[PDB]
């Protein structure tokens, strides 16, 4: 009957000032499992835009919400954990070729 | 900071969240009397609830534009940005239920409850509940007590069950 | 000109929600353009209107490279075609716009795809 | 079954005579009642604390 | 006092009985939030001259099924009650 995104955590972040960091360019994940991770924030990423994960593990968002940014992992993940920085390459899901 | 109070998880975390960035400084005695006159002029009234129930507005008077809603009320501390977080989430709706949660707070760290029977209890303020609820149970059964039970409606219908 | 721009809010598949202002938001069948980085642009078909001064569109073509708050202006109608003498001969899209390489279709109106029986 | 019969039948109506009588007692401000409502409660608390 | 706060919003009296605000429109279906006094399988009129029916009356808002294109309708528009339940002609 409710809603995601603003929930308690996110939700207590927006009554103060939430800025200091950039949102655009990087982006918390605040939830991780079965190959799916949610990302909190990456205004800036666009649609089918590979992601890095902190750990390592690269990432493509596939899903683009309002308050969040669903991305499926191209890995494992057992090392990505809630609240990790995910930054953004800039570009799309490319391949070497020639 | 997180009180030990539960208080569901999802509706109530409304109420706890602004309760760990309100308690300092002594900035809990303010946010009492706050916030019950925001609830006091748009229930018994008839005049400012016009945007209670429909899903028009979207910043038009909810937001942004208030000055006689929140500084010649009762709001000039953090008690504005109570109301902006919920104007952008849907949240106006449901006013009852933010202002509720937030007087359980300071009544279960400097109150107590747990009613026995007839009306309320006596609600101490002293440290524990074993010593408070033997020195006011017997204050209480003989100033008053009109009984006007639950006892006696227990011990009928099992004699004749039995029969 | 007053123009509808609008605001990318969500984007999973073809559906893509735009947010626009209170009171200028485009109404149903309505195509909505795009800028992108080449020089084509990006159709997008409002099927919709989830509420809130947002609606749901449709996209018409791939919605990779699309982020969120990038403007959406509004065409204020359907989706034109090129009709009449000048589209025999021509390979059209679902657009109304030429794919064979042989210049643009020089016509004189143009309607909209959707239309009452 | 016809000794088992009558002696099911007079408990049973001996029963709701009791019962009956037991409700009108309190409907008539038991002053007795009252007293050892009360009391009962702060003996209880007492125990457990 | 909440008196002076509905003069400097301009919102007039803003009664939801016999009227109501469309706030979702799509696939022939109209949320429109408002109506109080509409009856169950009524007739309904929206701003640009389609009818409607609402059959799911909710508590929040009411569900209209349109009779024509989705596309006359949008979010915001003025939904009248026409007091009647679906009638038709007969002789």
């Amino acid at each position: 009957k409710a809603a995601p995104t603003e929930v308690s955590s996110i939700l207590e972040s927006k009554i103060r000032v939430s800025d200091e960091a950039n949102l655009d360019e990087t982006g918390r994940v605040l939830s991780v499992g079965d190959g799916i991770a949610r990302v909190f924030g990456l205004n800036n990423c666009q649609a089918e835009e590979l992601v890095e994960f902190a750990s390592g593990v690269k990432g493509m968002a596939l899903n683009l919400e309002p308050g969040q940014v669903g991305i499926v992992l191209f890995g494992s993940d057992r090392e990505v954990k809630e609240g990790e920085i995910v930054k953004r390459t800039g570009k799309i899901v490319d391949v070497p070729i020639g | 900071i997180k009180p030990p109070v539960q208080l569901f998880g999802l509706d109530g975390t409304y109420a706890t969240a602004l309760f760990s960035a309100s308690a300092k400084d002594s900035s809990i005695e303010k946010t009492f009397q706050s916030v019950q006159k925001l609830s006091s002029t748009i229930s018994k009234d008839a005049k400012v609830a016009q945007v209670l129930s429909n899903p028009a507005l979207s910043l038009n008077s909810r937001k942004e534009v208030v000055s006689v809603l929140s500084k010649e009320l009762k709001l000039e501390p953090v008690v504005s940005n109570l109301l902006t977080v919920l104007a952008e989430n849907n949240r106006l709706s449901l006013f009852d239920s933010i202002a509720k949660q937030f007087s359980v707070l300071n009544d279960a760290y400097n109150g107590v409850v747990e009613a026995t029977v007839v009306s309320a209890k006596p609600l101490d303020s002293k440290i524990l509940n074993r010593l408070t609820k033997s020195i006011t149970n017997s204050k209480y059964v003989g100033p008053g007590k009109t009984l006007k039970a639950s006892k006696v409606n227990k011990l009928n219908k099992v004699l004749s069950e039995t029969i | 000109a007053g123009p509808a721009s609008g605001k990318i809010r969500a984007v999973i598949g073809a559906v893509v929600d735009v947010q626009f202002e209170q009171g200028e938001l485009p109404a149903i069948l309505n195509a909505l353009t795009i800028d992108q980085g080449n020089n084509q642009k990006l159709v997008l078909e409002v099927a919709q209107h989830l509420g809130e001064n947002a609606v749901r569109a449709i996209a018409m073509d791939g919605t990779e490279g699309l982020v969120r708050g990038q403007t959406v202006v509004d065409t204020g109608a359907p989706i034109s075609v090129p009709v009449g003498r000048g589209t025999l001969g021509r390979i059209i899209n679902v657009v109304g716009e030429p794919i064979d390489e042989r210049g643009p279709i020089e016509c004189k109106q143009r309607n909209p795809i959707h239309a009452d029986p | 079954r016809y000794e088992a019969q009558v002696r099911q039948h007079e408990q049973e109506q001996l029963a709701s005579t009791v019962i009956s009588k037991v409700q009108s007692e309190l409907q008539n401000a038991k002053f007795q009642d009252k007293v050892l409502a009360q009391a009962v409660e702060e003996v209880e608390r007492l125990f457990a604390k | 006092s909440i008196l002076e706060s509905k003069i400097r919003g301009v919102s007039d009296e803003a009664n939801l009985d016999e009227t109501g605000r469309v706030l979702s429109v799509g696939d022939g279906i109209a949320r429109v939030f408002g109506l109080n006094n509409c009856q169950a399988e009524e007739l309904v009129e929206f701003a640009s001259g389609v009818k409607g029916m609402a059959l799911n009356l909710e508590p929040g808002q009411v569900g209209i099924v349109l009779f024509g294109s989705d596309r006359e309708v949008k979010e915001g528009e003025i939904v009248k009650r026409t007091g009647k339940i679906v009638d038709v002609p007969i002789g």
